[PDB]
RNA sequence: ACGAUCAGAUACCGUCGUAGUCCUAACUAUAAACGAUGUCAACCAAGGAUUGGAUGAAAACCUUGUUCAGAACUUAAAGAGAAAUCUUGAGUUUAUGGACUUCAGGGGGAGUAUGGUCACAAGGCUGAAACUUAAAGGAAU
RNA sequence: AUUGGAGGGCAAGUCUGGUGCCAGCAGCCGCGGUAAUUCCAGCUCCAAUAGUGUAUAUUAAAGUUGCUGUGAUUAAAACGCUCGUAGUUGAAUUAAUUACUUUGAAUAAAAUAAGGUGUUUAAAGCAAAACAUUAUGUUAAUGAAUAUUCAAGCAUGGGACAAUGC
RNA sequence: UUGAAAAAAU
């Protein structure tokens, strides 16, 4: 095949993560039932090493998490983009 | 300008006079073709670099363009009765893979090598500059003979 | 002074989106400014666009969607006829298949690649990877 | 910034979203030209110039814009 | 043989096939021995060897510097830079540190999609020191038009076509060919119009096989 | 900024901090 | 769905924050805290928001949980300061998560020669002012993150932030026993409808 | 001009002292005249403090919040660069084009010769060539 | 079958005699003061080849003349600073010319790219021949449309970006 | 308080 891989794409800035990149991170957040207990499902998110190093990665996560429903009121609605 | 009749160069030297990795690659092809100098190796790439050209000029215009489809026709059918280029391969972009084992072994020396009438590649340049073969009706001492597809089963002492 | 409005914006397009920035804002808004930015729409570059009114030539609120590379302006739009195309894609663009060029030409601010379908040429305005 | 000096003022009248001269004023070079009696204020004699060099340049445009005659002039 | 990474455990017990697998999740080659495994028979060059000195109080300590470039002809490359007293020592030592620098090399075609790939997908330049260096797609015919210096590295890298454009010092080859390798190196991360579409969910090999390797 | 905020819909106290002329629609302080 | 009801902080677990001053913060204010922090003291001091900071925690205990019950010792739990160290081995106790006590050996994550090289996916760290050093190692092993951040505190190389008073005895002792309480609570080694044998006052300095 | 020190001292060291140092009038027009950083405009991470207004609270001066303009400072895992370093740019540059003006082309010869012009003068401005030579130089170890 | 070369640039000798910072070699770095890989020699082999070195000049290299495209804190290089005419550059907006852009018209050949054509191939030339096994016919045979060609000039389709006053 | 100088090529 033409390419050798398929590179994957950071959920905060929607850009390519390079091989290279020694700070990129992937955070699994696995999916709670009804009673309260994790389970084997669970959602992938990665972020960029640049992301990371400048204070953003935190706040930028909690855009995500929130959109996604495992926060409720942590990031206001102004703040949502 | 003084002279009427035109006049033209065959071939042209290499930028880098001095390479290892150039002396061996065509002194590969010397013993394999019994070539006099390094002159005939020059022509040869001369002559595929102009080919090149032209496609490479006409693979940037739109595949209406008149000139596309008249010129771009008239390259492949000159290589195709050279037989340069396989007949199954009949678009420009196969022009730019050939290389310089396609042209050299069309050459009548190489001809009467695989047709089995020369023993050794040597052997082949007195038989060719003896007069000893013949093309169809016409007598030829000239080892660099570039043999068409229709001349090829024509090749007899 | 502000000499080109275009200048002004995508070179703030393009830092908002080297900082990551969701969403940018261009001071003076111009018809060209819109024009140019539907030819990036049209390729899904720039997800969309707000023209807020403000008596003054308005602001306007661009949404970035992780794509765009650079958009760049070029000074003073050269006349670039229908056999200099492959000139100007040869050096503004990264690879024939990526770029896209911006010419505004009499059928109003097209592309490279459907100004050359409509058959016209024109001052060149920018490009964007 | 300013027209000659480098200052960066900002401050600005502000009209709302409903809508619903300055040549003879600046003739100020007469005030200044006060010059008879302090001839060493080379301070004077510099921020002239600069209001000169505004009225050479309202004069310039009110002639183009055909307001003030064709034969207008600014002199002592 | 007996790794002390995560990673090359899986590696040796076969868990791990392809090179690439490691690259997609930027896992860190941290071993050698783990290149030799999924790449074998990786082409060797060595590009110069430079003597550094040092001025000490009794005279001049000498060490030999040397460039090793590395890699298959099927789009992976490296290089590494090693001093040692001896000449020996020196290639061996940047022998691992041009496996351990592996990166892989995105190429595509220049304007038909007729296999296969041959030269770079788009325009890259590489920043070393004063010297920068740009590789730009070329036709199918031409081959690596470029100095002897960056040639013998790109065509480790398998890239058959290329138009380099050199600007700086290129006389001094240390940098000339960190700046080859660093154009070469970025090739991934520009997202080009192809490379919007987000792929399917995958998972880490250091987390599929995270309950295996425990014990 | 870093902390990156929506710019259409600004919030009602956000644009009574602001400078009259950095507001979304440039409005006086002033009746 | 992601969220469910059984995830409200139960009144007992707000009624000891606020008894440990949980929400009382510093005095200079980092912009990425902003969000969190509700309104300013009476002497000019950040009071966090309660349910913001219980947002997070179980957010946080979420992704310990799930990387943690398979492979424990995956997790590394970090504590610079003297005062979070007895809570850091606690941790460590009840969940099977490594816990790196008192100094940290600087290439630790990076020098697989070491004879005390571990390589985790997951670091947990005290005080991300005095933890500085570990996390700076992750931005060089591709690791993700979680710190007990404070108001002050700069959030480099931080993913998941838990805004809580981490210089306090009582503060510092209680958060970490509400994160291994949480973690156990996802785990399904702990029923969500009884009450944690261990009081706080074991994980207490 | 003397007295010291010294091999010598026409110098540093000490003592005396003309022009000069001050003001007025007319010239001169050069400085390591420096931020060795042209003018104008857009974007641009985090933080504390300060000069002058405006605006809320706190009973002109002080304490606090917003905002405008000015001289500055600190951090960067980021951007640039040969590096020192720069960040209110020296960033947004081989992914090269915002507008405009001036200046430079190895080191000497040389800001020299000649021509022109300005000044009472010293001098300033414009300003070469023959010849000579493989280096001269910048930042850091 | 010669020319030039055998330290590096740059392919080719850790071969043997003299000279002893001398003769000399050397485009640049440099080699020679008694054990020269470079001098003058002998043998060996490297490159090109009926060609091969030198000297001068043009082009590329040279992103070391910058439109594409340079540099100006410290390497060469921001006027001491402000005003200023010519020149260059100029915010958003509207449901008679010029400039711009598209088609042509017209436009010496040779030359360039190029179509055909086996001068034994090639440079060449625009000749000829598949063939009628040829007088007959293909044949009234081919002649490159040969494309262009910059700056102006003529006409025409379009009015976004620009310019000139009412 | 006094302290000047050290031939050329390796």
């Amino acid at each position: 095949k033409i390419e050798l891989y398929i590179p994957r794409h950071c959920s905060v800035t929607h850009t390519l993560i390079a091989a290279d990149d020694h700070a990129a991170v992937q955070i699994l957040v696995p999916h709670v039932n009804e009673n309260g207990v994790i389970l084997p499902e669970s959602t992938v998110y990665t972020v960029k090493g640049s992301v990371r190093k400048d204070g953003i990665s935190d706040h930028s996560l909690n855009r995500q998490f929130q959109k996604d429903g495992f926060l409720k009121t942590v990031v206001p609605k102004n703040m949502m983009i | 300008g003084r002279c009427l009749r035109n006049h033209s160069i065959t071939y042209k030297t290499p930028k880098v006079p001095y390479e290892r990795e150039r002396f061996d690659a065509e002194l590969k092809l010397v013993g394999q073709f019994g070539l006099k100098n390094k002159k005939e190796i020059q022509r040869v790439h001369y002559m595929l670099g102009h080919m090149r050209t032209i496609a490479k000029v006409m693979l940037m215009k739109d595949a209406k363009d008149p000139k596309r489809l008249l010129e771009g026709a008239a390259l492949l059918r000159r290589l195709h009765n050279l037989g340069i280029l396989p007949r199954d391969q009949n678009k420009l972009e196969f022009v730019l893979a050939l290389k310089e084992e396609n042209l050299l072994e069309r050459r009548l020396q190489t001809l009467v090598y695989r047709k089995g009438f020369a023993k050794s590649i040597h052997h082949a340049r007195v038989l060719i500059r003896g007069k000893m073969i013949k093309v169809g009706k016409q007598v030829v001492d000239v080892p660099s003979f570039l043999v068409r597809v229709e001349s090829e089963p024509l090749i007899q002492l | 002074v502000r000499v080109n409005v275009l200048a002004d914006a995508l070179k703030s397009i393009t830092n908002a989106e080297k900082q990551g920035k969701r969403q940018v804002m261009i001071r003076p808004a111009s018809k060209v400014i819109c024009e140019f930015l539907n030819v990036m729409m049209k390729h899904q570059y720039i997800t969309d666009y707000t023209v807020v009114d403000t008596h003054r030539s308005g602001k306007i609120v661009v949404n970035l969607n992780g794509r765009l590379n650079k958009c760049a302006v070029i000074s003073p739009r050269f006349n670039v006829t229908l056999s200099e195309f492959d000139k100007w894609e040869a050096n503004l663009l990264p690879s024939r298949h990526f770029g896209a060029l911006v010419l505004t030409t009499s059928y109003g601010i097209l592309d490279n690649t459907e100004a050359r379908a409509k058959h016209t040429g024109g001052r060149i305005l920018g490009f964007f990877y | 910034g300013r027209m000659y000096n480098p200052g960066r003022g900002i401050s600005r009248r502000c009209i709302p979203y409903r809508r619903s001269e300055d040549l003879y004023f600046l003739m100020r070079a007469v005030s200044v030209r006060h010059l008879e009696k302090n001839k060493k204020d080379k301070d004077a004699k510099y921020h002239l110039i600069l209001i000169e060099s505004k009225i050479h340049r309202l004069t310039r445009y009110y002639k183009s814009a055909k307001v003030l005659e064709a034969s207008f002039k600014y002199d002592a | 043989w007996t790794p002390v990474t995560k990673l090359g455990r899986l590696v040796k017990d076969g868990k791990v096939k392809s090179i690439d697998q490691i690259f997609e999740f930027g896992i860190k080659i941290k071993e050698y021995q783990i290149v030799d495994h999924l790449l074998p028979g990786l082409k060797e060059e060595v590009m110069t060897m430079q003597s550094v000195q040092k001025q000490t109080s009794a005279g001049q300590r000498t060490r030999l510097k040397a460039y090793v470039a590395i890699g298959d002809h099927n789009g992976h490359a490296g290089l590494g830079v090693k001093c040692a007293k001896e000449v020996a020592e020196a290639i061996k030592g940047a022998m691992i540190q041009a496996k351990l620098a592996m990166v892989p090399v995105r190429r595509g075609y220049w304007g038909a999609t007729i296999g296969e790939v041959h030269t770079v997908p788009c325009k890259l330049t590489g920043a070393c020191g004063s010297v920068r260096v740009r590789l730009v797609p070329a036709p199918r015919g031409t081959g690596i038009v470029a100095a002897p210096t960056p040639k013998k590295f790109l065509i480790l890298a398998g890239i058959e076509d290329v138009f380099t454009q050199t600007t700086g010092h290129t006389k001094t080859l240390g940098n000339f060919v960190k700046a080859t390798y660093d154009a070469v190196r970025q090739s991934y991360g520009f997202q080009t119009k192809d490379l919007w579409k987000v792929g399917g969910v995958k998972q880490s090999p250091m987390d599929k096989y995270a309950k295996i390797l425990a014990e | 900024p870093l902390i990156e905020v929506d710019l259409l819909n600004p919030t009602a106290a956000s644009e009574a901090k602001a400078h009259k002329m950095k507001r979304l629609v440039p409005t006086p302080n002033s009746y | 769905t992601n969220f469910p009801d059984i995830l409200k902080p139960s009144a007992e677990d707000i009624k000891m924050m606020v008894a440990c001053r949980v929400h009382i913060g510093a005095t200079n204010l980092n912009f990425a805290m902003e969000e969190y922090v509700y309104e300013r003291g009476n002497n000019n001091e950040c009071i966090f928001n309660l349910m913001k900071t219980w947002e997070k925690l179980s957010l946080a205990a979420r992704v310990i949980a799930g990387i943690s019950n398979e492979t424990p010792s995956d997790v590394v739990a970090v504590a610079g300061r003297e005062m979070a160290h007895r809570a850091s081995l606690k941790f460590m106790k009840y969940t099977g998560c490594t816990a790196v006590a008192g100094r940290f050996t600087p290439g630790s994550f990076t020098n697989q020669i070491q004879k005390k090289f571990m390589e985790p996916r997951l670091i947990i760290v005290s005080d991300p002012s005095v933890d500085h050093q570990a996390l700076r190692e992750s931005g060089y092993i591709n690791v993700p993150t979680i710190a007990f951040c404070n108001s002050d505190n700069s959030l480099k190389n931080v993913d998941i932030a838990i805004p809580c008073n981490n210089r306090s005895r009582l503060s510092i002792g209680l958060m970490w026993w509400m994160l291994t309480r949480e973690i156990l609570r996802y785990q399904g080694k702990l029923a969500r409808d009884e009450k944690w044998d261990v009081m706080v006052d074991l994980f207490l300095h």
